[PDB]
C-alpha cells in the first residue's frame, strides 16, 4: 500500500534518501509529511510536501537545520526525504504521513535510519536445546544471538510453522561493554513436528550481512 | 511551537473496564468553521501508528465505536467505553492547527488480565559458542502478567549481580502477557571453573521462586 525504503546504517555527517511509494493508489492529490521516532520514544514531526496542486511548497523543523529535502516524483508514484550531514540523534524508524487525498491520515511501515561510527558486526548465531526433560507432546528449542550491530534490523524465522507452532522473538538488548545488542529466538511446536533424529533451522536475516541458516536438533 | 501535553503517562485497566486519556493544547486548536484541529492515533506494538479520532470527535474508518473523542479549544479527551486486549499500546494526541504537526509524549495503556506465572526454561551454551572462548547461558520466561519478574543469576550457587542482560516483549494483542528473555555471559574459562548454573525466577503467580538448572558437561 505505502511502501518505505532507503533506510540504513550510514556515518555521522553521511547521506540518505528515503522513499515513499504509494502501490495501488495517487499520492499527488495527497500532502506527504515524514515523522520519526528514536526507539523507546515519542513522535517528532520532520517535514511535509504539499500536493502539485498547491504547488509542491516544502516546510521543514527548524531544528533541522535546512539539512533535509523533501521531493516528490508524480511519475514514480513515490516522495522522497533527503537527510544530509547525518547526525547520531538522526537514528530513528522514519514515517511517511498520507494527508488529504484519500487514503487520508495513513502511515507508512517505517524505514530505519541509524547513524553511527560504529562498523556492522553480524551476529554469533547457536543453536540452543534443553538440558532437562521436554514439556509433555511439545518441544522447546532456541537460537542465541549474540554480539550484533546495528541493533535493527534483525528478523528471525523458523523451518516450522502451523498450528501449535509459536515463534517467540524478544527485542536486542545491549550487551554489557562495548556497542554490541544480543537476543534470542525461542520455538514451541508439536514432538510429532520434532521428531527425534530430525533437525529443525532458524534463519537470521541481520541488515545487510548474508542471512544465517543455524541447525538445531530435535529432541 | 503548539505544545501538547497528554496526562496520564501511563495506564493499566482490567478488561471491560473505561478508560480515558487527556490532551492539552498551549494554544487553542478550534477552527473558524467550529471544529477542532486534533487527531489521535493509536500505536500498537511492532505496528505503525493508527488513526482513531480527527477533527476533535470524528472516529476514523473501522475504529470501534467503543473510542470516543470530545473537548474544544485547549482541553480534549480521548474515552474508551470498554477496554479490550487489542487496546493494548500507545496512544498520540496530535494537532494539525499550524506546523511544525506537534504530538504529545505518548500514554501506554496496559490491559490488566489475571494474574499469569510464567513458563521458565534454561539453556546451556552450545558446544559450538564454547569453542569461541565465551559461555551464555540463557532463561527464557514466556506468557506472564503482571510484567514485574525477577530473573536472579547463580553459578554455584553464589548470586550474580553482573554478566547478564534481558529484554522484555510488549504486552501481546491477544492474551495480554509478556515474555522475557535473560541472558548470563561469562568467559569459557569461568564458565569451566563451576558446575551448577541456575536461574531463579520471582512473580507475582508463582508461591514462591522457581528456579531452572543444570550441572556443566552433564546434559
Amino acid at each position: 500500500q505505502l511502501v518505505e525504503s532507503g533506510g540504513g546504517l550510514v556515518q555521522p555527517g553521511g547521506s540518505l534518501k528515503l522513499s515513499c511509494a504509494a502501490s495501488g493508489f495517487t499520492l499527488s492529490g495527497s500532502n506527504v509529511h515524514w515523522v520519526r521516532q528514536a526507539s523507546g520514544k515519542g513522535l517528532e514531526w520532520v517535514g511535509r510536501i504539499k500536493r502539485n496542486a498547491e504547488s509542491d511548497a516544502t516546510a521543514y523543523a527548524a531544528s533541522m537545520r535546512g539539512r533535509l529535502t523533501i521531493s516528490r516524483d508524480d511519475s514514480k508514484n513515490t516522495a522522497f526525504l533527503q537527510m544530509n550531514s547525518l547526525k547520531s540523534d538522526d537514528t530513528a524508524m522514519y514515517y511517511c504521513v498520507i494527508r488529504g487525498d484519500v487514503y487520508n491520515r495513513q502511515w507508512g511501515q517505517g524505514t530505519l535510519v541509524t547513524v553511527s561510527s560504529a562498523s556492522p558486526t553480524s551476529p554469533k548465531v547457536f543453536p540452543l536445546s534443553l538440558c532437562s526433560t521436554q514439556p509433555d507432546g511439545n518441544v522447546v528449542i532456541a537460537c542465541l544471538v549474540q554480539g550484533f550491530f546495528p541493533q535493527e534490523p534483525l528478523s528471525v524465522t523458523w523451518s516450522e510453522s502451523g498450528q501449535g507452532v509459536t515463534a517467540r522473538n524478544f527485542p536486542p538488548s545491549q550487551d554489557a561493554s562495548g556497542d554490541l545488542y544480543t537476543t534470542s529466538s525461542q520455538l514451541t511446536l508439536p514432538a510429532t513436528q520434532c521428531l527425534a533424529g530430525k533437525s529443525v533451522t532458524c534463519h537470521v536475516k541481520h541488515y545487510t550481512n548474508p542471512s544465517q541458516d543455524v541447525t538445531v536438533p530435535c529432541p | 511551537d503548539i505544545v501538547m501535553t497528554q496526562s496520564p503517562l501511563s495506564l493499566s485497566v482490567t478488561p471491560g473496564e473505561p478508560a480515558s486519556i487527556s490532551c492539552r493544547s498551549s494554544q487553542s486548536l478550534l477552527r473558524r468553521d467550529g471544529h477542532n484541529d486534533l487527531e489521535w492515533y493509536l500505536q500498537k506494538p511492532g505496528q505503525s501508528p493508527q488513526p482513531l479520532i480527527y477533527l476533535g470527535s470524528t472516529r476514523a474508518s473501522g475504529v470501534p465505536d467503543r473510542f470516543s473523542g470530545s473537548g474544544s479549544g485547549t482541553d480534549f479527551t480521548l474515552k474508551i467505553i470498554r477496554v479490550e486486549a487489542e487496546d493494548a499500546g500507545t496512544y498520540y494526541c496530535m494537532q494539525n492547527k499550524q506546523t511544525p504537526l506537534t504530538f504529545g509524549q505518548g500514554t501506554r495503556l496496559e490491559i490488566k488480565r489475571t494474574v499469569a506465572a510464567p513458563s521458565v526454561f534454561i539453556f546451556p551454551p552450545s558446544d559450538e559458542q564454547l569453542k569461541s572462548g565465551t559461555a551464555s547461558v540463557v532463561c527464557l520466561l514466556n506468557n506472564f502478567y503482571p510484567r514485574e519478574a525477577k530473573v536472579q543469576w547463580k553459578v554455584d550457587n553464589a548470586l550474580q549481580s553482573g554478566n547478564s542482560q534481558e529484554s522484555v516483549t510488549e504486552q501481546d494483542s491477544k492474551d495480554s502477557t509478556y515474555s522475557l528473555s535473560s541472558t548470563l555471559t561469562l568467559s569459557k574459562a569461568d564458565y569451566e571453573k563451576h558446575k551448577v548454573y541456575a536461574c531463579e525466577v520471582t512473580h507475582q503467580g508463582l508461591s514462591s521462586p522457581v528456579t531452572k538448572s543444570f550441572n556443566r558437561g552433564e546434559c
